[PDB]
This record gives structure tokens, sequence and C-alpha cells, in this order.
């Protein structure tokens, strides 16, 4: 469930 | 940024919006100097459909309030000329998460465009302590940039929590920092922005940098960012600030 806070996020699975 | 409210004009002076081509903003980022920003290290890896890398896809803005209203008086553009990403930056653990961005022609210092105090490498932001997080990004999770800069009042977390919450997920770089119960975080289009910690004097210093998190203002899933201690001496070898 991990997201970086930009636009667009870069996010994972977990 | 989530649970905050419209920040007053010139409330954040050191608080800067980055644009790419296309896109209007997408990061922050904060002023240290006239010609120098700190950001996050993950707003400028390349996709496979845009080159977020290159200093030229870039534009700041300083002193801006509504990204509605970008022509507004006091609001300066500046194009970039170079982007240092820190070369321990890990793009799946996002350890290492940040950046120096050096315009091209000098920032011009106003009421509404001014820098933010960096603290020094060997100072410590306590656990409990009320920071500031500030930007342009979602006010909910899954929402909407904000057109008004937002702000939010946060609290340190303690490292043996943050590493409980957000487990085999946390480095010594990062910190965790607002609320367990939720309600005020940070959030997408935040990321690259500073933590503004009032310190004795009334001086406001950059605590961090808004990096990731698992969600936004979830419970037990408080916003992850980049210390600024530990890059202090990094910054200044670099920049010369
Ligand atoms: S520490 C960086 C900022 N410095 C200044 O604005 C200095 C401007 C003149 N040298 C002066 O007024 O002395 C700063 O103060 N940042 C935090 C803040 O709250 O302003």
């Amino acid at each position: 469930g991990r997201c970086t806070k930009s636009i667009p996020p870069i996010c994972f699975p977990d | 940024v989530v649970g905050g409210t419209d920040a007053d004009e010139g409330e954040w002076p050191w608080q800067v919006s980055l644009h790419a081509l296309g896109q209007g903003h997408i990061c922050g980022a904060s002023l240290i100097s006239p010609n120098w920003l700190v950001s996050a290290a993950h707003c400028y890896i390349d996709d496979r459909g845009f080159r977020y890398s290159d200093p030229t896809q870039w534009t700041a803005f300083l002193g801006l309030h509504d990204q509605s209203q970008r022509s507004a008086p006091g609001v300066q553009e500046r194009r970039l000329k170079r982007i240092i990403s820190h070369p321990f930056f890990n793009d799946f653990t996002f350890d290492y998460d940040i950046a120096l961005l050096e315009l091209e022609k000098p920032a011009e210092y106003s009421s509404m465009v001014r820098p933010i105090c960096l603290p020094d490498a060997s100072h410590v932001f306590p656990a409990g302590k009320a920071i500031w997080v500030t930007g342009w990004g979602h006010t909910q999770y899954g929402g909407t940039g904000a057109l008004i800069l937002q702000k939010g009042e946060i609290r340190v977390i303690q490292q043996t929590t943050c590493e409980n919450l957000l487990p085999q997920q946390i480095t010594p770089r990062m910190m965790c920092v607002g609320f367990l119960s939720g309600g005020v975080d940070s959030c997408q289009g935040d990321s690259g922005g500073p933590l503004s910690s009032v310190e004795a004097d009334g001086r406001i210093f950059q605590a961090g940098v808004v990096s990731w998190g698992d969600g936004c203002a979830q419970r037990n899933k408080p916003g992850v960012y980049t210390r600024l201690p530990l890059f202090r001496d990094w910054i200044k070898e670099n920049t010369g600030v």
C-alpha cells in the first residue's frame, strides 16, 4: 500500500 | 493536505509549486536560497510516458497561492537548470528520498518569496513536537489537489512507533509525522514540500520533506517524510548553502 505523495504517485502492492 | 485549511496569502513564502509540461502542479519544493530548492527525488524519476528527470520539463512557481491564478502579483516563474537526486536514492524503498533543484534565474526575495531556515546536522526534532505540513496536494485520498495552498498541523512520531506502524518499511532516513488517528496528513501532490517547524525564536526551520505513505489520513498510517538534519552537510557540499 506504499505510495509516494506525487502526481502521478509511485505505488506498490504492499 | 487532508484535514487542513486555506493558508493566508504569503504565510508560507518558502513553499514552491513545481509544474511539468502540460501537467500543472505535480510536486512541491522549498526555497532555501536565491538559486536553490529542496524537493523529493521520486518526483523526477522517468516514467515510460514522460521524462521527469529532464530539467527543461519543469517550471517552478514561487510566491504562489492559487493554482488557478498563477499570474497573480508577486508570483515568480523560474526554469530549472539542474536536478541533483541523492546518490543513494532507492526508487523502490524510497530510501534517501531527497533532491536539490537549481534555478536558472535567481529568485527575487519579496513579502511572498522568502527562504526557509535549514536545521543543523546535529539538531533534533523531538517526538511530540508540533509541525506544519503544506501543499496543493489532495484534500482527501483519491481526490483532487487544492487550488488554494493548504496548511495542517501534525506531530513528530517516535521512531520505534513509526517502525511498528509500518513494519519493514522504515529506515533511519525516514520520519513519521502526523496523528495515529489520521484526520490530518499530507497526500498526493504534496511530495517534495517542506515540513515547517516553528522554533524557539519564532523562526521557521525545515523539519523534513514530504515523501510517501500508506494511503492518506488513515488510522495508524502516518505520513512518512525524509529527515533534514541528516542531509545538512550533503546540501552544503552540493549548493554552498
Ligand atoms: S533563515 C531563512 C529566512 N531568513 C530570512 O528571511 C532572512 C532575511 C533577512 N536576513 C532578515 O530578515 O534577517 C527565515 O527567516 N526563515 C524562516 C522565517 O520564519 O522567516
